[PDB]
């Protein structure tokens, strides 16, 4: 005499628990993960230009540590520094090392242009057995160790104008000998002085004589400094001893380049997002792998999982 | 849910409904049957896909940022760097937690709402020829063969054809 | 919308309704007519004005802030200044995007809700004298002149007056 | 013998698209814009006190570059530095230039109080052709170039107590000559030193000799330093050469003052919110004009438009 | 509210209902009475407790942070420290404002919803034996003593027992 | 027949809350989410509170005699009082804020004396500006080296870090006020102090001249620090004006910090400390102070935020 018509909805044997405004755990028929928490463990070589430093820090490649000169004129989107890197040249330090590393890394290039500096009255191309280049003693490829010629060290006063339309990065240094004998035997004068200036900036460094911890046979040091010369400005170098001169300038650029510390191997694959743990997919909006990232990346969050419900309440 | 259909007056879901999210089951003299309602299923699926696409819209592309791990003790500037990164992470973690909570609440509610809408639409179709049994089922007070059931499901049911028989069976 | 009225069982809106957001259209023996419902229109307008006023409430008044453009390469401190500003801008852009998304979803759902409320209120008024035709229209089973329609619209319709006539016409 | 009563809602032929949680574009009858994206291109001189630096940076007006002498004792809510600004005095640099610029900009005043410093045994008010005041040589108006008197430069050792109830800002400097010839001709001693101290802090500077690129005819330089002296504290200046001495102090204030780089013209109008692009209205909650703002301003966002639905879903057709 | 019950077709609340959030009042031949509905009251209370517990979930545990008050004017680094802290405070103040606004909107809507659900469930129980008077009250067209009212309230009301009497009184 | 009415409860007056649409709407019940009050006292549990009383952290670090009561102390939170004062040799610390921060974060003043050999100089110099008991004295952790006899040789000493933790060395440079003082103490007319590791170096040249009179002295000491990592070496090379270290502080990592506050300490339990005192952490937000320590509610600008915990309150129509 009749019939029954029932309305209903689907269900599944086992759904997924999600959180809502009112519930920390409520079961829905389906959900999807919003947090990327896994990585292949490898850095993909595409689409970004990856430069593996292997045994070299960015600063050692910049200065021209001989075993790092394979990186001359190199470029990168991401420079990868390995924990196995080591220095093998003259022992040095960089005041504000972090800033120099940062600005070179962001520039993205080690493009070096040699310039014809005239060092009248001094001996050029000083070398050291702490920095062997081949079988013989050597020095940083981008620096010029100036010492006395004969029995005198004159007041060096040289200039280099920037007639180009880009910024020039000059890396230079100051030699701190360990003994007064060393100081006078190298630069005659008992107290050196190095002044590097542009129209709008100036730096004057006085070397400091004294023993430092023994490093690769040496208790002397070199201190590295840098000077940016803008288009239309002029570099002037004025020293009466202890100058570690530049051989030219690095070409400054602006762009998407950076640097990363990671021991993850590089592989031939595609991935927009790199972390020190490896490349990760960027389909999810969040990630828990590493707060250090490069590229188009999910935002880092503390949660290791966040389920977005993609189905109704599951009522089996 | 806000509308009281799913996990409400619909006592439970159908694990046997594998071809739709919502649908009809019927028993008449010709037997029993089941059919998915494509329109409500697609309404729910379209809303959930749109919400999902909005959630995964953009990966932000950053390149050179600040350092976030440190091997030496430095003090003030490193304190500021760490505090900035901590603050950013806490704020974004909050955003993610709240986003998922709001989205999931709204998803449950809209799926519940689509169920209720289908129920309501069917009752309005049936007019005075049926009664709401209070459990998501309609008692139809006239002979309703498979073609009549299909006419209900596809929106072409003419209630006037059956109104006299139905009214006599009801009252 | 959540309530299935707007873009739901009410097939479309009325471009002809120019003096209200919601209202009635009727056909009776005296002809056809249209009238705005003031109460539901004002309820919707008041809620939307309230949410708009909350959205535009307050100015952040700041004065001396950090530098945000730089003419020289500096490294660490300038990196931190830029990162702080980028982080702030991204967080506020997210806040703004989410705010309009939530607000707009809620506005659509509440307008839909007001429509559904007016519909249910009318049906409850009509009691057993009418039937829901499934498209937002009620079939009224009795003679209902313009005064009777207006009594429905202004909430003074007495269903008992017409109940016998209607029950006769419905279940014949 | 019946009637029909229909319920409905309005619609318009074409509405506006907005975004929701589920939809990138859905049509509603009305919406309002929440992002301010336009500017008049001009900075309104009210209600904030705008000071146009014209050819002068804030630091050059602070030091007293001659072509900046018009800014003496000036005050501002917003100091506007123009890209056409230039220096025209003794070539100088400021270690942490940004900090001095920021703290002076925040102070909001260049009010300068001259104090009677006694510089026993030295020649005062040295001048230079790199810093002409009129046709003749000059120097920064707020600094005092001390040099030898006769054939000696004695050890300057002076004190200045702060018996007021406000902070004093002292600007001073150190002269870096280009040759030892110059160093000894100016200050006798072959190596100078400048030590400026309060009870709990001190700054010690050693001059730097060497040839630098010529700027307005000079290879020498000056480095600028500053010292804040609190109520009850005392300033002590001790130098044996190369001191560019202070003539007094700037009065430190706290308040809403700041600085902005902009080439936008000033105008006679009222606007609470200024950007380098000009003044903008602040009725909307967000803005896309410039992340650099001053005043009560909408929050900066990346979006150039955000539509808030102010009407129902627009459904003119089935 | 979204569902039109609380401050809607229910014209006002009952200050006399002191043992529940929702309930029934009845008038029958045995007199008048009132009783709280435990299930809907408990549903609303559980949802509100759940959202309250989610809001109270985690304290951020921080230890060494940056300095936030300063006794000397320093300039650039202190400017950055102050700006970071002000930005953080503004972002979290916004989060708090938006959180309570969304939560309170939702709380009003879900309590309105529970009221509406209880009403619809009762109406479905009564089948053809009652009519909705439009003010949250049902006119029941048959003799319904205290046990019958209780059977409605505890969900065991059998509409067939009274259907003939009720239909006769209705039409 | 019969009538069955459905309804909801109400109260005469509820609480006003805010919503998306409303600045004020009345609900039956609400709870406060902003902690805006404090007892005014810092609870001594569960965190290890160290009250500096009269001593800043730096003065306790250096060993100002009236602060030596803090030797080898540890803390979760070091509380510096505004009444603190210095009572030793007048000094300044370049980057004072950083040293204070890193010591506070380390959480310990644990000091290990090392056998430095200072050949050819007089050790343990003292001053009346820094009395230890009835006689003149000096900072407990520093060693004032001066000439021995009539010469001050070039000191060149080394100290390797063969441990597995970082060593913090605090040292100093003396700036005399006169050339007479400089030569009477260190022979050489201009001293120099160079402290170096394998990867870093600091060289300080003193500056002779008068500074403001403090406790009888117009000279100063400048304080510096050097961290030596495991496997690294400290090397000290000076030809005058060296204020030598006596050993190293042990560096730790953990939850320790420092706070400026004049609130008294009390016997109570509270996870969250502010300079105003301890506050409960049951609420998610707080308006007491942006400076906090421990598991704390997040600081917000609002002094009140009401979360609805009941339905809309509708007593009248
Ligand atoms: C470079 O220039 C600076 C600045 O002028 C000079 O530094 C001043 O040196 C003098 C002398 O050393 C200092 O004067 C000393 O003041 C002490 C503090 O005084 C106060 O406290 C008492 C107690 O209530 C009050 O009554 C008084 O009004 C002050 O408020 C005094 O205690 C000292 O007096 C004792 O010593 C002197 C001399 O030994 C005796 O005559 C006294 O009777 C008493 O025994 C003394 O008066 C002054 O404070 C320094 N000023 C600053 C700013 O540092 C340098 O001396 C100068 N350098 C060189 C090399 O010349
Ligand atoms: C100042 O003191 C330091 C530390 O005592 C002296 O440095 C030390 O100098 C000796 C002399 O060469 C170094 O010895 C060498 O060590 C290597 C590595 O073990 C060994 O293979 C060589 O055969 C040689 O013996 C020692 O390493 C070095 N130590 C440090 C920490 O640097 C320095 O010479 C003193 N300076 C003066 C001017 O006296
Ligand atoms: C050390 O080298 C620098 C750089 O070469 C020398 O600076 C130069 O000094 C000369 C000498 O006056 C300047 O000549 C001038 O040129 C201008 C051109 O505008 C002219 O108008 C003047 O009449 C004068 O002839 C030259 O400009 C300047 N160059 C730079 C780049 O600074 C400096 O003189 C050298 N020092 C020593 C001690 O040799
Ligand atoms: C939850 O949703 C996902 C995504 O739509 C479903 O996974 C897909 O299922 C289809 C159907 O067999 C497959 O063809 C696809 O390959 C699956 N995609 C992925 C990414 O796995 C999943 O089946 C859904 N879960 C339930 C229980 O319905
Ligand atoms: C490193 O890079 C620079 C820049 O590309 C090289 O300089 C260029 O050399 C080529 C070849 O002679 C010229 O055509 C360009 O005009 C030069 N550019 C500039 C800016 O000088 C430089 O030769 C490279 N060095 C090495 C060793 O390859
Ligand atoms: C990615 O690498 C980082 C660092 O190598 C990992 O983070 C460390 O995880 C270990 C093991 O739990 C902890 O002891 C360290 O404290 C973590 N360091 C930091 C800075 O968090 C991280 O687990 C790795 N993640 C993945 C997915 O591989
Ligand atoms: C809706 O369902 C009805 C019932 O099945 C369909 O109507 C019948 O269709 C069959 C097959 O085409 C015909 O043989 C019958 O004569 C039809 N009967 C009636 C009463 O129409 C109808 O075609 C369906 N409509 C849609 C749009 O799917
Ligand atoms: C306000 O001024 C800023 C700065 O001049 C403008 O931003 C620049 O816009 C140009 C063209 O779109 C870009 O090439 C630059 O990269 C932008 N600079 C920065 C710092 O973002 C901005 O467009 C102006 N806004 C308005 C509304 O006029
Ligand atoms: C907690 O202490 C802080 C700082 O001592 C108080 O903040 C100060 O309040 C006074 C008066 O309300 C203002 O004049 C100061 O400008 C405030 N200083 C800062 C840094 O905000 C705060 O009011 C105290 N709170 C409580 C609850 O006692
Ligand atoms: C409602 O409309 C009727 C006309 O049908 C009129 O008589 C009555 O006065 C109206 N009531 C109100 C309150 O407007
Ligand atoms: C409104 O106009 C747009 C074009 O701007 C069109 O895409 C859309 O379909 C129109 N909507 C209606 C309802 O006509
Ligand atoms: C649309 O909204 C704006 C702002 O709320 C208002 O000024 C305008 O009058 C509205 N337009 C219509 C047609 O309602
Ligand atoms: C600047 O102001 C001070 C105090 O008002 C006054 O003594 C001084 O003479 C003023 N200088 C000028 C140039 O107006
Ligand atoms: C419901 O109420 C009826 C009438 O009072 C009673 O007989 C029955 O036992 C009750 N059932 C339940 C489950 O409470
Ligand atoms: C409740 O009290 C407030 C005063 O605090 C008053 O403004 C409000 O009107 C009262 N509400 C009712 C319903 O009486
Ligand atoms: C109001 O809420 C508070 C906190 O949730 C609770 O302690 C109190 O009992 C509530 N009052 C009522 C009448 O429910
Ligand atoms: C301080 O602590 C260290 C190790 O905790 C210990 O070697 C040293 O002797 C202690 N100092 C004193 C004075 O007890």
């Amino acid at each position: 005499p009749g019939a029954t018509l029932c309305l209903g909805h689907h269900a599944v044997p086992n759904g997924t628990l999600v959180k809502t405004i009112t519930d920390d755990q409520i079961e829905v028929t389906n959900a999807t993960e919003l947090v990327q928490s896994s990585s292949t463990g490898k850095i993909c070589n595409n689409p970004h230009r990856i430069l593996d430093g292997i045994d070299c820090t960015l600063i050692d490649a910049l200065l021209g540590d001989p075993h790092c000169d394979v990186f001359q004129n190199e470029t990168w989107d991401l420079f990868v520094e390995r924990s196995k890197a080591f220095s093998n040249c003259y022992p040095y330090d960089v005041p504000d090392y972090a800033s120099l590393r940062s600005l070179v890394a962001s520039s993205g290039t080690l493009e070096f242009i040699t310039e014809g500096f005239t060092w009248t009255g001094v001996t050029q191309n000083g070398g050291s057995n702490a920095c062997k280049r081949g079988p013989g003693s050597g020095f940083f490829s981008r620096l010029n160790w100036l010492t006395k010629s004969g029995s005198t060290y004159p007041v060096l006063n040289v200039t280099m104008p920037n007639n180009d339309n880009f910024d020039k990065l000059y890396i230079w240094g100051v030699h701190h000998p360990s003994t007064n004998q060393e100081q006078t035997s190298l630069y005659v004068q008992a107290s050196g002085r190095v002044t590097v200036s542009t129209r709008r900036s100036q730096q004057t460094i006085i070397p400091n004589i004294g023993s430092r911890p023994w490093v690769r046979g040496l208790s002397s040091r070199i201190s590295i400094y840098w000077t940016i010369v803008k288009p239309g400005d002029v570099l002037v170098i004025n020293s009466n001893g202890n100058l570690i001169a530049p051989r030219g300038y690095f070409k400054m650029r602006t762009g998407k380049s950076s640097i990363m510390r990671s021991d993850a191997p590089i592989d031939t694959c595609i991935s927009e997002c790199i972390t020190p743990n490896g490349s990760i997919p960027n389909d999810k909006p969040f990630q828990n792998v590493n707060k250090i990232t490069y590229g188009a990346c999910p935002k880092y969050v503390k949660q290791n999982t966040l389920k977005l419900a993609t189905g109704m309440r599951n009522v089996p | 849910g806000l509308f009281g259909a799913i996990a409400g007056f619909i006592e439970n879901g159908w694990e046997g409904m594998i071809d739709g999210w919502y649908g009809f089951r019927h028993q008449n003299s010709e037997g029993t049957g089941q059919a998915a309602d494509l329109k409500s299923t697609q309404a729910a699926i379209d809303q959930i896909n749109g919400k999902l696409n909005r959630v995964i819209e953009k990966t932000n592309e950053k390149f050179h940022q600040i350092e976030k791990e440190f091997s030496e003790v430095e003090g003030r500037i490193q304190d500021l760097e760490k505090y900035v990164e901590d603050t950013k992470i806490d704020l974004w973690s909050y955003n993610a937690e709240l986003l998922v909570a709001l989205e999931n609440q709204h998803t449950i509610d809209l799926t519940d709402s689509e169920m209720n809408k289908l129920f309501e639409k069917t009752g309005r179709q049936l007019r005075e020829n049926a009664e709401d049994m209070g459990n998501g089922c309609f008692k139809i007070y006239h002979k309703c063969d498979n073609a009549c059931i299909e006419s209900i499901r596809n929106g072409t049911y003419d209630h006037d054809v059956y109104r006299d028989e139905a009214l006599n069976n009801r009252f």
